[PDB]
């Protein structure tokens, strides 16, 4: 039922710059939200499972924050390898996935 | 000004901690199972102004109950025989008894076995359920015992005869067991009618799925309990305030026939069945069942705002969850409940009996773990057991829009004990405190 | 065998002084059983001997030396002394209990100095 | 290892007044052995702490409140006090020992009330 | 968990009187683990109750009856009281410790004799 | 005995022998003993003694 | 069977008979062992046993 939308579709980021990705939901998801990273070819990867709790091994330059119906992931010291696609995911009801946000070199 | 420390002993203040619990029970048992001391003279008290937190889905002694009930079986199965020599390739006829439907393997399955003199191998035969054996490839006459592929089957000693004897859990001095009495408590969050004891009310360690038995009822109206971290709940527990009587019976005459593996082991099997064959079945009162489902339908839409509520019977898994699983006497029953959870309801005294056909199998992949496996010996004569359900184990499901579905599930038997140990919490007391007062010691 | 094990619920600081007697009584009367016994003894002695450090010995209540620092709990408890129960104060003072125990220990320490220095004359 | 468990056999109610120390000293020094040890402790403490609740503490004899009764044993033991031994008395008062223990407990209770109500002035 | 076992090393007979308070505290907090626990209790009680028979009860130091003797250690320890540490004295007196313990017991004995023979007049 | 029992062999190093065994009871209890030489085994004694 | 042979000796294509799940059915198998794990049986130079 819950549709989740991820904006903006694209972000152009020169290396070493900070980036911000926003995720919104048709209905509330409280804090049952997570952020995954997709590298084309390989398998998606976990970034943040709670609204902000970082999973093991991810660089500290990643962090997400939000609640209710609005959330935002952010990266502060982005490196070249971080350039990939991203997805926001929710699990407060039948879980679903957002269309995702691209990030490209500038 | 002029405040001096004074130490008090025997203070009433407590905290939350783990601890080791011990058994108490009735005066007699079949012999932590018989255990000591005896069920004492009960005592209780109310703490009035205390407002205290409770949690059902995290507390400890549920896990202690499970860790007991496993090792407590294994404390009894080991001395009995171990059926490893019996896994020989079984050749089966399946057609001597014209009443051929249910019991499949039959005599006149046949196999080779080793007698007292290790040289002398002999031929024997017995009867097995088709749910006990699996087919070897190709040769239609070749079959094997089901669980010999990956476990060392063992036979419950026929003298044991488990039964849900009540068990009281008691905590050692210095600790205590808090109890919540507010009739509307939903399994998590504060209570403000706390009480304390040193021994819980007798728990009955039943094991059953899709609906639980012999439990102690709820004192308010039919309650529903669930985890609350997410609306995507693994299991939903429905605790009833009125008990519906269910009787289940097996009509035939089983004939216990003994075989020998020397030096000193006797392996009991099912011989020729006598009397005309019929399928074991379970009964319910239609009126009471309809009323109970009506009440649960009313209550369930407390949590879910206005959607239509539809039940559906299970749709996958082993027989442990595709049917109602339980035990009577020395047999285990698996009852096809596809005709019960079939109602539907929209938003906005004991006549007629529902019968459900119920198969039985001997080799139980004991519900707690792999590696182990138990063979329940046959029981002669017809069998009946009355019982009374007290709660349902549901799980939510989709397949419809603006209409939630539900199905029986919850084979994870831990929930059963969590359906009766939610009241209680275990606390460590710290009777020693300090305070200020107007006094300091005279030398 | 037990009773009145926490009946003092709802009483205030000193108002709970009476039943302290009984709440300090209860110790009376397959391997887990054995374990449960040992704990009962240990958890008792670790309290009983601890009072020995503080010089209170076999008394439920007892004054002592050292002032109740208005520090620790930067507070006065006299004005709430009749309208709160113990927990809300034990949890409040937890910040400094570990220190106060050492203070009471030292309070007891000087007693034997003061006693010997006088008794050695007889 | 022990010291003269019951040499006091044959003494009367009071004649065993001061052989008590030897009767009280004895605690000194294949899983059954382990069990035998634990009992020795639990039995001792269950007695030692009991005297605590009665306020006698570390004394073999001690007066107290709560006078003797024409109730309980409807008897006077003074006139047999020198020509019987302990058992014949203990087996007689058994009808009321459980009550008398609570009476002694309550006797001890008021002591701390009376002491604090006076000591709070210093 | 513990607190300063033996910082008193190097102190003399009496100069080690201060930190005694600390030396008496330490009891705080794969079947061997179980055994290690039981020992800690039996060793403690066997000492704690022992002082009871000697009448010292819950005190670190205490006078008593039964004067010192030319018998036992045929010695005066006053002259060495400030330039010898405990071991050299304990190992010397070992010859008569077992006797002196009984003497201390008998010293404690007469106490309650005298006390009752005076209190019974109340 | 192979009909109904699982025979086992006493280890040759063991070599049992009626070594005397003293039975002792834990503190708080005691063992009463009757010394009257004519005690027929049931009914009162009156030369009691105690040991551990 | 492996031209690079020296170290590990006992090898496949040591072969033996073992008993499978159905206690009747006895099957041939083979594995590799170090020559320090096995010892030679007398006479028949192609026969070896676990040490």
């Amino acid at each position: 039922e819950i549709v989740m939308t991820q904006s903006p579709a694209t972000l152009s980021v020169s290396p070493g710059e900070r980036a911000t990705l926003s995720c919104r939901a048709s209905q509330s998801v409280s804090s049952n939200l997570a952020w995954y990273q997709q590298k084309p070819g390989q398998a998606p990867r976990l970034l943040i499972y709670g609204a902000s709790t970082r999973a093991t091994g991810i660089p500290a330059r990643f962090s997400g924050s939000g609640s209710g119906t609005e959330f935002t992931l952010t990266i502060s010291s982005m490196q070249s390898e971080d350039f990939a696609v991203y997805y926001c995911h929710q699990y407060n009801n039948w879980w679903t996935f957002g269309q995702g946000t691209k990030v490209e070199i500038k | 000004e002029n405040l001096w420390v004074t130490v008090y002993y025997g203070v009433p203040v407590w905290k939350e901690a783990k601890t080791t619990l011990f058994c108490a029970s009735d005066a007699k048992a079949y012999e932590t199972h018989a255990c000591v001391p005896t069920d004492p003279n009960p005592q209780e008290m109310v703490l009035k102004n205390v407002t205290e937190n409770f949690n059902m889905w995290k507390n400890d002694m549920v896990d202690q109950m499970h860790e007991d009930v496993i090792s407590l079986w294994d404390q009894s199965l080991k001395p009995c025989v171990k059926l490893t020599p019996l896994c020989v390739t079984l050749n089966c006829t399946n057609a001597t008894a014209s009443n051929s439907s249910i019991i499949e393997g039959m005599k006149n399955c046949s196999f080779n076995i080793t007698t007292e003199l290790r040289d002398k191998r002999e031929k024997k035969n017995a009867l097995f359920y088709k749910l006990d054996i699996v087919q070897l490839d190709g040769n239609s006459s070749q079959y094997r015992l089901i669980n010999c592929n990956t476990s060392v089957i063992t036979q419950a000693c026929p003298k044991v005869s488990f039964d849900p004897i009540p068990i009281h859990y008691c905590a050692p001095a210095g600790y205590a067991i808090l109890k919540c009495n507010n009739k509307t408590f939903t399994g998590t969050g504060p209570c403000n009618n706390v009480s304390t004891v040193q021994c819980t009310h007798g728990i009955k360690p039943v094991v059953s799925t899709q609906l639980l038995l012999n439990g102690s009822l709820a004192e308010g109206e039919i309650i529903i309990r669930s985890e609350n971290i997410t609306k995507n709940v693994k299991t939903i527990i429905v605790h009833l305030n009125e008990s519906v009587k269910i009787e289940c019976t097996r009509p035939n005459n089983k004939t216990r026939t003994s075989i020998r593996i020397g030096p000193g082991q006797a392996f009991y099997a099912t011989g020729q069945v006598i009397g005309d064959i019929r399928e074991a079945y379970c009964n319910i009162n239609e009126s009471k069942w309809n009323e109970t489902l009506q009440r649960v339908s009313k209550k369930l839409k407390e949590y879910f705002p206005h959607k239509n509520i539809t039940f559906q019977p299970s749709s996958g898994g082993d027989l442990e969850i595709t049917t109602h699983s339980f035990n009577c006497g020395g047999e285990f029953f698996y009852c096809n409940t596809s005709s019960l959870f079939n109602r539907t309801y929209m938003a906005n005294n004991s006549t007629r009996t529902i019968t459900i056909h119920c198969r039985i199998k001997q080799i139980i992949n004991m519900w707690q773990e792999v590696g182990r496996a138990m063979y329940a010996p046959p029981i002669a004569g017809n069998i009946t057991c009355i019982s009374n359900i007290t709660g349902l184990l549901l799980t939510r499901d989709g397949g419809k829009n603006n209409t939630e579905t539900f199905r029986p599930g919850g084979g994870n038997m831990k929930d059963n004990w969590r359906s009766e140990l939610y009241k209680y919490k275990v606390v460590k007391i710290e009777p020693l405190g300090v305070a200020p007062t107007r006094c300091k010691r005279r030398v | 065998v037990f009773l009145g094990f926490l009946g003092a619920a709802g009483s205030t600081m000193g108002a709970a002084s009476m039943t302290l007697t009984v709440q300090a009584r209860n110790l009376l009367s397959g391997i887990k059983q054995l374990q449960a016994r040992v704990l009962a003894v240990e958890r008792y002695l670790r309290d009983q001997q601890l009072l020995g450090i503080w010089g209170c010995s076999g008394k439920l209540i007892c004054c002592t030396n050292v002032p109740w620092n208005s520090s620790w709990s930067n507070r006065n408890l006299s004005e709430i002394w009749d309208n709160m129960t113990w927990l809300q104060w034990d949890k409040e003072i937890s910040n400094y209990t570990q220190i106060i125990y050492g203070l009471l220990e030292e309070s007891q320490n000087q007693q034997e100095k003061n006693e010997q220095d006088l008794l050695a004359l007889d």
